[PDB]
RNA sequence: CCCCACUAUGCUUAGCCCUAAACCUCAACAGUUAAAUCAACAAAACUGCUCGCCAGAACACUACGAGCCACAGCUUAAAACUCAAA
């Protein structure tokens, strides 16, 4: 017929959806000082994942790790372990003065 | 009291072209002094109220 | 009870400024929800109570964040009258 | 042999510019409302850029811009809307001038 | 250095000092902070207590006990039993949102102790007792 | 004596009818003329409906074989420094003319996609384009 | 209603009891978005198919009968008199 008509087919130009910080790793209950970077330092308490940006997946595993990790002897559970206060702030979490 | 004339004539045809609006004195008015403000920018109080 | 002591929930005092420390700590208690769970731990309030008012804290505020957002992109045009007189 | 209206779309630039986000695109002032920059860049929608701080008075009626355009269109559906809002202009992020 | 909110851990090398004494070392005000009530003791780093002062024990009766100003006479009172023990620095632990959790600090610091830094400690149950039923008002 | 009821028909129709029943004792002046030369579709009110379940416009998306090569060629060499002219109705920018080169050597017998993309790039810099990879 | 004290009770075990504004107040399954969009409100409007259910209000989550570990209980569930509304 015409060869300037459009052809049907896929978008070329889409872009790859969004991921998390932790798309694509393991989260061990083991790896307290990747845990330790989405909860409180004052108060220990768990971020949401509008703070942690986090996924719904990702999210979980965070929680269930966490709190595994707390009760079987490797976590703090109404801090966060001063060791690791000077990890990588990855969280939209402003507190100081 | 001074009467505004009629506003069209015998074929029924309205003289201005803003008649359709209600206010062709007014908007009219709008129109001369919108569109001087045009052409300045192309080319670019004790004793009166 | 079985965990270290002054660290939890502890701020330090800067030049003697006790009023600013002690603005800070009411700050993170309060992000934290600390605040609001203590208050509201004083009276037991019952599950379906609960669940109620979990439920409208939540549809308030994604009412909330979504009028904002549509005044954030309807303000875009608040800005001078680019065809006054017309 | 007269061209169609398919072949027109397909050889045009704004055509085989693609996505819109962070190109770069030649734009020209046509109104300006006091800081207010209205750029036309060959779009359905003129863009509004502030006056820079740096050069201000060198932007002028007809002077050529150097844009780098985001959207074609600003629009968005909030809830409970069958359709969208349009503020019926682009958004671009004015760089500076264009000179020979 | 920069200022850091956060105390100095034990165990680790720090830099800070409060007369000679580092913060393990530090004396402790305990604030009890009550909705009718407000309580104030100043015990050693080792647990030995100095100084008790409370609403009740400085003359406030009833509802009286639960005032910021009572709270305050509270402060000024343990201020100066642990000052006469030779308290200078303190570090301030208050559990409680009663109106006396602020007052009392600013009872110690005019009873001549200097607070170096602030710690809540009020109770906050994980799932614990259920609380008594709401109150029709 | 007439007919407001903008709903119910279109305005030929209800001016024809009228007409006919010798309500309107003259025709209006337009009626002869959209007679003649009548619209493509005589305007009657519809309501718009919304689509609900397995119901979806038929527009389709604007696609054509070379976007595939442009989508490409952003990703490895980014949008050009070079400024697009939408106002010259011939303006060719570097992915363009990267685009006409690749499908060009195409043309010419080579299949292979990853090997036509190499060659291409080699041709524009012998022809001193400046082609600098973003990554 | 407010304050304090305290018990049955809330818990565990083994048996019962079988009721909720047990409510998305939307029966299950399948299909449609074109027709008239549609009393109103709720939760956009409908088709096919099947089971359950309903036929003015009140009497009545009642009486009697029957069944039930239930015995001040639950399920099923009328009538007479009365009204022109509900
Ligand atoms: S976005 Fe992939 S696991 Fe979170
Ligand atoms: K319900
Ligand atoms: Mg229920
Ligand atoms: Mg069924
Ligand atoms: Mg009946
Ligand atoms: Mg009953
Ligand atoms: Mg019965
Ligand atoms: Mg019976």
């Amino acid at each position: 017929s015409n060869e300037d008509l459009p052809i049907s087919m896929e978008n070329p130009y889409k872009e790859p959806l969004k991921k998390c910080i932790l798309c694509g790793k393991h989260v061990d209950y083991k790896n307290v000082q990747l845990l330790s970077q989405f909860v409180s330092p004052f108060t220990g308490c768990i971020y949401g994942r509008h703070i942690t940006g986090l996924c719904g997946k990702k999210q979980k595993e965070i929680t269930k790790a966490i709190k595994r990790a707390q009760i079987m002897g490797f976590m703090p559970v109404t801090y966060k372990d001063p060791a690791y206060l000077k990890d990588p702030k990855v969280c939209n979490i402003r507190y100081r003065e | 009291p001074r009467q505004r004339a009629i506003q069209w004539g015998e074929d029924g045809r309205p003289f201005h072209y803003l008649f359709y609006t209600g206010k062709q004195s007014y908007y009219s008015l709008m129109h001369d002094v919108y569109g001087m403000l045009l052409n300045l920018e192309k080319h670019q109080v004790i004793g009166s109220r | 009870a079985k965990h270290l002591k002054f660290i939890a929930r502890t701020v330090m005092v800067q030049e003697g400024n006790v009023e600013s420390a002690y603005r800070t700590l009411n700050r993170i208690l309060t992000m934290d929800g600390l605040i609001e769970d203590i208050k509201h731990r004083r009276y037991y309030e019952k599950p379906c109570r609960r669940r109620q008012r979990e439920s409208y804290e939540r549809c308030r505020r994604i009412y909330n964040m979504e009028m904002a957002r549509k005044i954030n992109f309807l303000m875009r045009k608040n800005r001078a009258d680019p065809w006054q007189g017309c | 042999n007269v061209e169609s209206f398919a072949s027109m779309l397909r050889h045009s630039p704004l055509t085989q510019m693609g996505p819109a986000k962070d190109k770069l695109v030649i734009g020209r002032i046509f109104h300006i409302v006091e800081n207010d920059l209205y750029i036309d860049f060959g779009g359905k929608f003129h863009c509004v850029c502030r006056r820079p701080e740096v050069d201000g008075e060198k932007y002028q009626k007809g002077t050529r811009v150097r844009l780098r355009l985001l959207d074609l269109e600003l629009t968005s559906r909030f809830l409970g809307a069958t359709t969208d809002t349009t503020v019926l202009e682009a958004n671009a992020v004015l760089l500076g001038i264009q000179e020979s | 250095t920069k200022f850091s909110i956060y105390p100095p851990i034990p165990g680790e090398e720090s830099s800070l000092r409060w007369a000679g004494k580092k913060f393990e070392e530090i004396p402790i005000a305990h604030i009890k902070a009550s909705h009718n009530n407000t309580q104030i003791q100043v015990v050693s780093a080792s647990n030995e207590p100095l100084a008790f002062a409370s609403c009740g024990t400085e003359g406030f009766r009833n509802a009286k006990k639960g005032t910021g100003i009572a709270a305050q006479t509270a402060g000024i009172a343990a201020a100066a039993r642990a000052k006469q023990k030779g308290v200078i620095h303190i570090r301030v632990v208050v559990k409680g949102l009663g109106p006396g959790r602020l007052s009392a600090m600013h009872g110690l610091i005019m009873g001549g102790l200097e607070v170096i830094s602030i710690t809540d400690n009020t109770p906050i149950p994980h799932x614990g007792c259920r609380p008594r039923k709401a109150r029709k008002l | 004596a007439g007919s407001r009821l903008e709903t119910v028909g279109s305005i030929f129709s209800r001016t024809r009818d009228l007409v006919r029943a010798g309500v309107l004792k003259e025709k209006p002046l337009w009626f002869d003329v959209y007679d003649a030369f009548p619209p493509l579709r005589e305007p009657v009110f519809q309501r718009p409906r919304v689509r609900y379940g397995k119901a979806k416009a038929p527009i389709q998306d604007i696609w054509y074989h070379e976007d595939r090569i442009r989508a490409k060629f952003y990703s490895v060499y980014g949008s050009g420094q070079r400024a697009f002219d939408l106002f010259n109705p011939n303006f060719k920018s570097t992915c363009q003319r990267f685009v006409e080169k690749y499908t060009e050597l195409q043309k010419l017998g080579e299949t292979d996609e990853e090997k036509l993309f190499v060659e291409t790039g080699k041709a524009l810099l012998a022809e001193g384009v400046i082609l600098r990879r973003v990554g």
